[PDB]
């Protein structure tokens, strides 16, 4: 369950949230988490 | 005098206003074109806010007139109504308000052009001031946002006098006797309901078999229609007009017939409505020098980046499919600008909310149990009456329900249909569970203020994911 | 002589509503009730009548001022028939009443009409007014005894001339003046009710703002400037040192400066004294159990809101933790839920929080002071309600919603509303909240147009991306 905004910046990057792990409230994967991957990866 | 920019936005309604401020804040060297003499398009001056402002003084002077506001021990000599002041409010908000988006284009520094736009040239745009004044752009992008017009009804001609669409309707001079709507879609029931209120003898004739337009749950759109017979609003469903004639006494005698045919019959009004629907408005945009066709229902192709044929032209709003709201096309003109500086345009349709101004309101979003049947999709039902809920029993203003429709295994919130108060301000709430892809569960977790009307969201939730709310 | 599984004594928000829940997960279940009604403090003499009397002044306000005459609705003239509207009110909380009893019927959850006295870590005994009694062996125990009005020392409420709460939402007739003690939100609903039905009302103040604890500063100021406004009078950083009885049946309040002199006397016709509400726990035998109160006269509990002895649970008013009839509601559901085998939570950071006067107000989250006292780095969003279409084209704009967000990861904090619709809007914030949402998150949702909500979408935007586009 990807978070608005970190489904807004998973598509503007072209990444799989698979890629990564959801570190926010009943699953979800937030849009700190969107981010750690675009930063874990064009890091 | 030429003048340059990167952005040309044709258009000044909810999704061309907000595109050329949000292309301009990207930075885009923005430049916004306008024929009419104000900003804002149909939902700003003759849609969405005169329409509402006439619907919130009605409803007031509805409380008054009537038994509601004796019985809050209100009590006045004699309520009369004063139309061309109430006309009056209605016409200072949009003035405001035009005058506001003016202000924000200034501030935002996006060029307003006025006048008549035409692409001239795939990166070049003609406008056409009135006078014969002309003004050329050259740009790197340009921005298809002209809207839509009133579908005209076929035989049957609208001269805004007797004979109205919605924009006659806005401004009557007086309350007419009797009124004849033809369409019980949103935009219709709406300004009956404003007119009946205001003491007209309202009837809508309406072809299909229920009320509220495309999209509204059947259940809702039954109960709803119940509730405002009861309030005195008339409706004649399955009915054609065959066709309309002004007589000798300026009133207008229109002809019906059962959809299937047959159960002829004439009814005489002072005033005829005419909102059978809106469609896309794209007369002399220069799209046919261009190569660009339109669909059968004249709309303008666009992939998922809002992109015509000619890649560097886009499209938006009421011009192109989808819902013809004016949020719908906010949207979509945020994230077109957006995606012109490469970003994300992904915008799930299925989370774009419907709201029906009307009292009771009605409002929805997500699928309603027909589509969820259509789609063969298997599901939960959750149901919770205002009647049972605090803020609007004390209210004393408890029509209607909340329903919610939840995935019948993943408990996930497939639809959120809301009918009595505040449902509009309510659909929100509804609207962001769905983009979080809550389940009933979620919502039931949330600790809702008490007394609000939200809490028959919260419990109807609770209703649909435990099977039984705490209050029903 | 009865037993059941859990026996909850009060039967206000969080009582009655842990009670059902209760025998909804299979428990047997009894609930005992002193009063001659069920509901509590909420139903009876608080959330319900207030926001009934808030609503119809709040018309009687537009009808009799110059709201309706703006909008071409004309009347000669407009006048108070309080005995009215008062039954609105009392209509409504009697629909209400029947509807828990109802309700406990439906639930099969027993009532027992009496004052319960915990006698035994599993038995509970009530007492009737006759004074029958009933017996109630149970394996657990369930307190939500709730509240009530903290008196003025040196002042004696009589529920004539120097009411409480409960005395200002049945007063019969319009006061010429009126004085109210303390601007905390109770407070400040009861003196507005009043003061749009025609009362000259003033209210006095220990502290520096109106609306009580946790409410943003900005806000509370800027409300407090719309309330003089509309001629609600205030009084703040002053105490009240004592009022007196009058030969005419008027009192005499005199105060000074919270610092220290600049002593006055105000002359009102009714005197309101609210300062606060309190626990209550009166002769229930925790003496006796071991059970000792915490300073402030509350019951301790833990997470699963035990207290000492593990089948005896407190809830809603009796314990820490704002006193609202939600926050009450949702530890009776959790403490049930616990009760039967389930986890357990509740960050009271995202339990909202509304005053019902208008403009109204609500939020949920932090305030910018708790921030800085945190040490938090943050970011503002605010957006006016006088650039929203809604409000404008209802011609109702006071306030803005102003959002609170950390510097970096752009996380909503705290969400403030202060104007049309707060009440309902802070629910979509309190969603948010529970998700972990960030600005860009919600300014991501879409929301319909026009609707009040969309000021919401626009702070945390303007929050989120540093900018909003209508304003
Ligand atoms: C009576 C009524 C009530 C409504 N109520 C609601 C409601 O409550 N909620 C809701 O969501 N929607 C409502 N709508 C629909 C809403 O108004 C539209 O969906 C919305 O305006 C679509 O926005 P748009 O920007 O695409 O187009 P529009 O606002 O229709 O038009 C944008 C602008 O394009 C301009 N234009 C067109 N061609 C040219 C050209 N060649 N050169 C220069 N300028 C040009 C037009 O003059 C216009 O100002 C209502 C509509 C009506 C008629
Ligand atoms: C004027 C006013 C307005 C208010 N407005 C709001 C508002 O807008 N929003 C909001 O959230 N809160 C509001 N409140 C507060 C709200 O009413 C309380 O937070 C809520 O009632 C707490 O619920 P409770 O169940 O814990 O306790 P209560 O409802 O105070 O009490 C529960 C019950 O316990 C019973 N009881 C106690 N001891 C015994 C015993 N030994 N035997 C039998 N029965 C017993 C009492 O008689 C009572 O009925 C308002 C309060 C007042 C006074």
């Amino acid at each position: 369950r990807l978070s608005p905004a970190a489904r807004n910046i998973l598509e503007k990057h072209s990444l799989d949230a698979s890629q990564g792990t959801a570190t926010g409230p009943r699953g979800i994967f937030t849009k700190e988490d969107a981010l750690k991957l675009v930063q874990l990866k064009q890091t | 005098q030429p003048i340059d920019a990167d952005v040309t936005v044709i258009g000044s309604g909810p999704g061309g206003y907000v595109a050329a401020i949000k292309a301009a804040q990207l930075g885009f060297k923005t430049v916004c074109i306008e024929k009419n003499e104000t900003l804002g398009g149909t939902c700003l001056n003759v849609g969405c806010i005169p329409s509402k402002a006439l619907l919130n003084n009605s409803h007031y002077y509805h409380m008054a007139h009537g038994t509601d506001f004796a019985s809050r021990g209100i009590e006045m000599s004699e309520v009369r109504l004063n139309l061309d002041k109430m006309m009056e409010q209605k016409s200072t908000a949009v003035k405001a308000l035009t005058g506001g988006i003016a202000h924000l284009f200034k501030q935002n520094k996006v060029v307003h052009v006025n006048g008549y736009g035409k692409i001239t040239g795939k990166n070049q745009v003609t406008a056409t001031k009135a006078d014969g004044g002309t003004q050329v752009i050259d740009t790197k992008n340009i921005l298809i946002a002209t809207g839509s017009e009133v579908t005209p009804f076929p035989g049957i001609t609208i001269d805004e006098d007797t004979i109205v669409s919605s924009t006659g309707a806005l401004s009557l001079k007086k309350v007419p006797e009797k009124m004849v709507v033809i369409g019980a879609g949103v935009i219709g029931v709406e300004l009956g309901s404003v007119w009946q209120r205001l003491g007209a003898d309202v009837t809508a004739v309406e072809f299909l078999g229920h009320v509220g337009g495309v999209g509204i749950d059947m259940e809702i759109s039954k109960n709803f229609q119940r509730i405002l017979q009861k309030q005195g609003f008339k409706f004649k469903l399955n009915t054609k007009v065959t066709g309309a004639t002004k007589k000798s006494d300026g009133k207008i005698d229109v002809s019906i017939e059962a959809a299937s045919g047959g159960k002829a019959e004439v009814i005489t009004c002072d005033v005829l409505l005419v909102c059978i629907g809106r469609r896309p408005f794209t007369k002399n945009l220069g799209l046919e020098e261009l190569g660009i066709e339109l669909d059968p229902r004249g709309r303008i192709p666009v992939n998922t980046r809002f992109q015509t044929k000619i890649p560097n032209i886009y499209a938006i709003g009421d011009v192109v499919a989808g819902p013809m709201l004016a949020h719908k096309a906010e949207d979509e003109g945020i994230i077109c600008v957006e995606g012109m500086a490469g970003g994300a345009v992904h915008i799930d349709y299925n989370c774009v909310p419907s709201v029906i101004y009307t009292h009771p309101e009605v409002a929805w979003v997500g699928k309603s149990e027909e589509q969820l049947k259509e789609e063969g999709i298997e599901y939960k039902v959750g149901k919770f009456p205002f009647a049972a809920n605090s803020r609007a029993k004390t209210n004393a203003d408890t029509d209607g329900m909340v329903k919610i429709l939840g995935q019948k295994s993943t408990d996930r919130v497939l639809g959120a249909h809301i009918l009595g108060p505040g449902a509009g301000e309510m659909v929100n709430e509804a609207a962001l569970a769905l983009e979080y892809g809550a389940s009933c569960e979620d919502i039931a977790r949330v600790c809702h203020a008490h007394p609000t009307l939200s809490e028959a969201f919260r419990e109807a939730n609770l209703a649909a994911s435990f099977g039984k709310s705490i209050n029903f």
